[PDB]
RNA sequence: AAUUGAAGAGUUUGAUCAUGGCUCAGAUUGAACGCUGGCGGCAGGCCUAACACAUGCAAGUCGAACGGUAACAGGAAGAAGCUUGCUUCUUUGCUGACGAGUGGCGGACGGGUGAGUAAUGUCUGGGAAACUGCCUGAUGGAGGGGGAUAACUACUGGAAACGGUAGCUAAUACCGCAUAACGUCGCAAGACCAAAGAGGGGGACCUUCGGGCCUCUUGCCAUCGGAUGUGCCCAGAUGGGAUUAGCUAGUAGGUGGGGUAACGGCUCACCUAGGCGACGAUCCCUAGCUGGUCUGAGAGGAUGACCAGCCACACUGGAACUGAGACACGGUCCAGACUCCUACGGGAGGCAGCAGUGGGGAAUAUUGCACAAUGGGCGCAAGCCUGAUGCAGCCAUGCCGCGUGUAUGAAGAAGGCCUUCGGGUUGUAAAGUACUUUCAGCGGGGAGGAAGGGAGUAAAGUUAAUACCUUUGCUCAUUGACGUUACCCGCAGAAGAAGCACCGGCUAACUCCGUGCCAGCAGCCGCGGUAAUACGGAGGGUGCAAGCGUUAAUCGGAAUUACUGGGCGUAAAGCGCACGCAGGCGGUUUGUUAAGUCAGAUGUGAAAUCCCCGGGCUCAACCUGGGAACUGCAUCUGAUACUGGCAA
């Protein structure tokens, strides 16, 4: 409707696309981690955890994951590897 | 100190939890008669030491399940 | 933002402003944290016209509160005594 | 909002001189007082208990020229004030500005005093008050303005002020044509024949 | 100083006393209707169709973030009529600025409505497992690069709405890289995580002579605090129905995984078989809740329009996206009903914002003026926006104030009505006479709501700088929608200004005439069938008064649900009689506890409202200062007579 709501519509669409991509990459890295924990692999899962840590902290800082969630992930996953190793 | 309550165990049979009846003794607003009045509470206990018919003190904590925001401190008076 | 601001309470064509401390996104005559003085722009030429609790104002500006232009003008009017 | 009719008729239903035509002459002499308030006025009423209470309230209102919602508000204010509600009610009726202008001899009647008050001929404390029911505080000076000073009325009215009893709670002085309401009138300082317990009981039913 | 507070009557009977119902007298209202209507002040105004909506406004702003120039006005340069001295035209964002666009912030506030919700809500009191844009304090960082994409241009699809394709460009847009804590994870060892510039001014130096460089202001990032706001939990309280007694399988709990900002069946797998319920679950009807309002002596009863706090909703049903915050009134998506446009392929809309329409209804307002004030958004500010708000319009809808004159005046005029025809009454009423001008009308004068903001100085601070900026004084023009304002003065003349109900008893106030169980009246008792104080008219009176009556609704009276504060032999009312569980109550003495109870303290019980003492509007209504109050709850400290617990 005829306003500056049109601009918020198009910006929220653009940011929807950007956030969906970054959120999807973050979730795939976390799937790498506890999909490596599905098999009994310690150092493979540690390599995947070191691969996911900067991106989850980074998406926490960029403002789309709200860092406590960031913390939870790494906390949960650390538990999984010292349940395993 | 902490605010706590005292009550008696009304039933027992649940997996690391208990339920405690509290007896508050309140004056009727219109009639001016002091009337007994209960408050049943789902109360948590780790390792379920208290059985049925006990008397137990009880404090409030964070939620531990649906209702269940209460946890014991001291089991007294278990006498059967 | 919390704001020390005026809030219109008198009758029609006869305002009496009460200076309050509100969360700034409330209504004008709505919800406030505390009222802290008043300002009558008439009152008569008698004694006051305005009293205003400077200790609580200094407390809230210590907390981070902002002050509108009228309340700043009134503090610049009642400076310490006059 | 005020009466505007035959006055001596109101004074004749009550059976008592309500001072409604004080004016030039002496005691009525052309009223046929007591005799006939209407066509069947020669009949004795055999009045009820509601009739005596009502008729007492009407006596007081028809004296002071007050209508019912205003009188009723005076009863509420006299009730809430500390003390004796009959005496408080007469103290509220006696502090009226048109009454104080009548008591000082500035008007011949209370309606003439009410027209002096109404036609901006009266100041209190050096400010002109246009209002019949202004409530004169103690230690006030109420006077006539320079306009409507030395008009005939007030002079004649002061001429008939000496025929009356010179109220104790005033400073009547007619030289300068200014007066001082000094204190509230005591119940024993006014009129002696109105029964205010009847109007307390009238409003308390 | 803050509770000075309580009325009855009519009607059962031939009469009585009692019981008992019905009814009246009071106060109130978002009121409507009937008759009447002068002025002002302050308030209030769709209670019904959460029905459908024409039209106009209700949310924008910033160039001191960025590419840029669509206009407007200048500047520079060129050419021309050339009056060689002024105009016309053109290239240049060069400048003040600015359409469109990117970007930041706001559109989650403000404003509306009460549909749903009987307890995921509200009120009161506790709590822990939290997030928090803007605002504030502290500690520090703010280095070095890259790829894009709008706008723009060129085609192109479409009736339109709206797109598509190919190139170009910027940033405080976006992304890496470095850096790394008193940050995250980890027991540690360690691992890992961010950023953005812009503006004002300037001595010297270096200029690829655009600017580097210095300084100030402002912005960015990280962490820890604070304040505010929000999310979550518990206990108590907050309608009616037992002619609704069983309800519940993610249901109740546990373990582990996931999820959220955060605890949690929030979710899933497995294990246990619980959980709720006669202290009323479940079902059904109704309903937004509160501060409060009305009534009441009070306790209560009814209610929750305005004003303020909380919740919920935004055509209907659902969903998420962006964001600090929404599952979003003037956002997105889908579906549905309706309405509209169409080239028939498809599109568009959402007044329960403010005015306004149509409809519904007994009923409820202007398609107004202004951002001057107060507040909000944006902005360094100027300022722009603001149907919030300030005001104005209409309406006796309420409350309050004032007016319609005042004094005199007996020939007790005339006329009306009654009359025992003597007179009485209307009635000092009118007329006459003498005064006054409130308000309305006319003409002048004229506060206050105006504080700020702008432009020059002077001083101080900062600094390399006597710049720039900030602060404080001083000076100069100014800033009012209301508004021919409030108010003051002058003019002319009583001149423009009184109705409505009632008159048998209750209930204040009476006769005549007309009608004759009719016409009709009525709240109850009841009037009217020929001399009606009850019907209709007249005279007279009574009550209220710019109002007055009727109707609807609430409380009172009603001690007719009785807690205060009732009853049960015969008026209604003792189970047909017992036994007895849960429940209620419990002789007497001592000791202990101190739960009830009592006393004090602290925190809270929002503000307004009620009450008290004051203050301002000429008074009043109204506004307002301080107190009291909010009868409560929680915690701590005591007392121990009574009640309870425990022991004897």
């Amino acid at each position: 409707n005829i306003k500056s709501a049109k601009k918020r519509a198009i910006q929220s669409e653009k940011a929807r696309k950007h956030n969906a991509s970054r959120r999807s990459m973050m979730r795939t890295f976390i799937k790498k981690v506890y999909a490596a924990i599905e098999a009994g692999d310690k150092a493979a899962a540690q390599k995947a955890f070191n691969e996911m840590q900067p991106i989850v902290d980074r998406q926490a800082a960029k403002g789309l994951i709200h860092k406590n969630k960031a913390a939870r992930h790494k906390a949960n996953l650390t538990a999984q590897i010292n349940k395993l190793a | 100190k902490i605010r706590t309550l005292q009550g008696r165990v009304v039933s027992d049979k649940m997996e690391k939890s208990i339920v405690v009846a509290i007896e508050r003794f309140v004056k009727h607003p219109i009639y001016g008669k002091f009337i007994k009045r209960t408050t049943k509470l789902h109360v948590h206990d780790e390792n379920n030491e208290c059985g049925i018919g006990d008397v137990v003190e009880i404090r409030e904590c964070r939620p531990l399940s649906k209702t269940k925001s209460w946890t014991l401190v001291r089991v007294v008076e278990k006498a059967v | 933002m919390v704001t020390i601001r005026l809030a219109r309470h008198g009758a029609k064509k006869r305002p009496f402003y009460q200076v309050v401390v509100a969360d700034s996104r409330n209504a004008r005559n709505g919800r406030f944290i505390e009222r802290v003085g008043f300002f009558n722009p008439i009152a008569s030429e008698k004694e006051e016209g305005t009293r205003l609790d400077l200790d609580r104002i200094a407390h809230w500006v210590g907390q981070g509160a902002t002050i509108s232009d009228r309340v700043a003008a009134l503090i610049k009017e009642v400076n310490k005594a006059a | 909002a005020r009466y505007l009719g035959p006055k001596l008729k109101l004074s004749r239903r009550e059976g008592t001189d309500l001072f409604l035509k004080s004016g030039v002459r002496a005691i009525d002499t052309k009223c046929k007082i007591e005799q006939a308030p209407g066509q069947h006025g020669a009949r004795k009423p055999r009045l009820s208990d509601y009739g005596v209470q009502l008729r007492e309230k009407q006596k007081v209102r028809r004296i002071y020229g007050v209508l019912e919602r205003q009188f009723r508000n005076y009863y509420k204010e006299a009730a809430r004030l500390k003390g004796n509600t009959g005496e408080n009610l007469l103290a509220l009726l006696e502090g009226r500005l048109d009454n104080v202008v009548y008591r000082m001899g500035f008007g011949a009647t209370r309606a003439e005093a009410r027209q002096l008050v109404s036609h901006k001929a009266i100041m209190v404390n050096g400010r002109v008050v246009n209002i019949a029911s202004y409530q004169v505080s103690p230690n006030d000076v109420v006077s006539i303005r320079e306009k409507a000073k030395k008009q005939s009325r007030v002079k004649a009215a002061l001429e008939l002020a000496e025929q009356r009893e010179k109220p104790t709670w005033l400073e009547v002085d007619a030289g300068k044509m200014e007066g001082t309401f000094k204190r509230k009138p005591e119940r024993s300082d006014l009129s002696a024949d109105i029964n205010e317990h009847l109007i307390v009981e009238l409003y308390s039913k």
